[PDB]
């Protein structure tokens, strides 16, 4: 959808991505974000450069191993074309604002949150399953099965000592 | 009673006249209005940029300007008088006359 | 009635096909001609407009908008003034648009 994983590392500078839409698939060209992935958390690349329409070139080549994706951020506070009153309406303009609203519901659907996202009410979970999550960090964190299990092993040993 | 009415085609001219027996169609205020028989109530035909002539002080409330035409509607030239001076002369296309 | 926004009036000069206005405006005095015979030269319709001058549009790539040449006059309000297309793709033609 939105976002494209791409894996280019050593010597290549450039990569191409393809962005679900019309065209290049995007409104602006400050739309376009890039993050790296440094093994540990995602952060903002530097040095990168739009190179056209599609693809962009990086400065040097990434090392290898090194991971970034493409993603697609668009204004949420803010229709994207307003209108006045003695003004012609333009296609472009038409087209684009469902293309916006259409984009604003993508994302979403990709997963990709805005900063400062907090839940207000306690959701349901309906007799589901929670998956892949590493241990907690601190007391507020949840807990995956892992840490029962250590718990639960390491209650059998001190017993098997007992 | 549920009545309606009509008022009519508004080409008469403004009228200072009371309300009371003024006259059938008037339109009491009317600004940049072209107000003509077959079309009604327009608004004024527009103004179209030529040429300029210099800065503000070249009219003044005591400047006479004067106007005539030569020939077939080929010369035609404006007299600017500024107060203890010269007459200036300008051309159809706002270009400046020489004057000895 | 008719109107100018901070406009004085040398003098009116009603010279055959056309007339010919002499104006104090903010920025210089300029001669103004008013077609006050409505002639539809091109277009669905005519255009109502105070002051008018052809200007150019050109396409420019560097930051995917069009750009108009120099406009001769300094506005007297930004707001009030609006640009209308005269020659361009045949659906959009003769109707105005937003600009900044």
């Amino acid at each position: 959808y939105s976002y494209v994983e791409r894996t280019g590392d050593g010597v290549a500078t450039t990569f191409n991505f393809a962005f679900t839409g019309k065209g290049k698939g995007y409104l602006l060209a400050n739309q376009i974000y890039v993050e790296r992935w440094d093994g540990a958390s995602w952060q903002s690349a530097t040095g990168w450069s739009l190179s056209g329409t599609n693809q962009i070139t990086f400065l040097t080549p990434l090392a290898n191993g090194q991971v970034i994706r493409i993603r697609r951020i668009a204004g949420k506070d803010y229709p994207f074309a307003q209108f006045e009153p003695g003004v012609m309406l333009d296609m472009a303009s038409l087209n684009n604002t469902f293309i916006h609203l259409l984009e604003i519901t993508q994302e979403l659907l990709d997963g990709f949150y805005p900063d400062g996202f907090y839940l207000k009410q306690d959701l349901n979970m309906g007799w589901n399953k929670i998956v892949n999550l590493m241990p907690g960090t601190d007391g507020g964190h949840a807990v995956n099965k892992t840490q029962l299990d250590t718990l639960s092993s390491h209650v059998d040993d001190v017993d098997q000592k007992h | 009673m549920e009545v309606q009415g009509s008022l009519g085609r508004q080409i008469q001219g403004i009228s200072q006249q009371p309300a009371s027996v003024r006259l059938p169609g008037q339109c009491t205020d009317a600004i940049n209005c072209s107000m003509d028989v077959v079309e009604g109530t327009k608004s004024r035909p527009g103004t179209v940029h030529i040429a300029r002539l210099g800065d503000l002080g070249l009219i003044q409330d005591n400047t006479n300007i004067h106007h005539y035409r030569r020939g077939d509607d080929v010369e035609e030239y404006w007299m600017i008088t500024n107060p203890l001076g010269i007459p200036d002369i300008f051309d159809k296309q706002g270009r400046k006359c020489t004057v000895t | 009635k008719w109107e100018f926004y901070g406009a004085t009036i040398g003098g009116l000069y009603y010279s055959g096909e056309t007339l010919y206005l002499i104006i104090k405006r903010n920025d210089g005095v300029f001669l103004e001609a008013m077609y006050m015979g409505d002639p539809l030269l091109s277009g669905s319709d005519q255009v109502r407009m105070d002051r008018t001058v052809t200007v150019s549009l050109t396409w420019d790539e560097a930051t995917l908008s069009w750009k108009s040449s120099p406009l001769p006059w300094v506005p007297t309000q930004v707001e009030m003034l609006e640009a209308v297309l005269t020659n361009g793709d045949p659906a959009y033609l003769g109707g105005a648009f937003l600009f900044e």
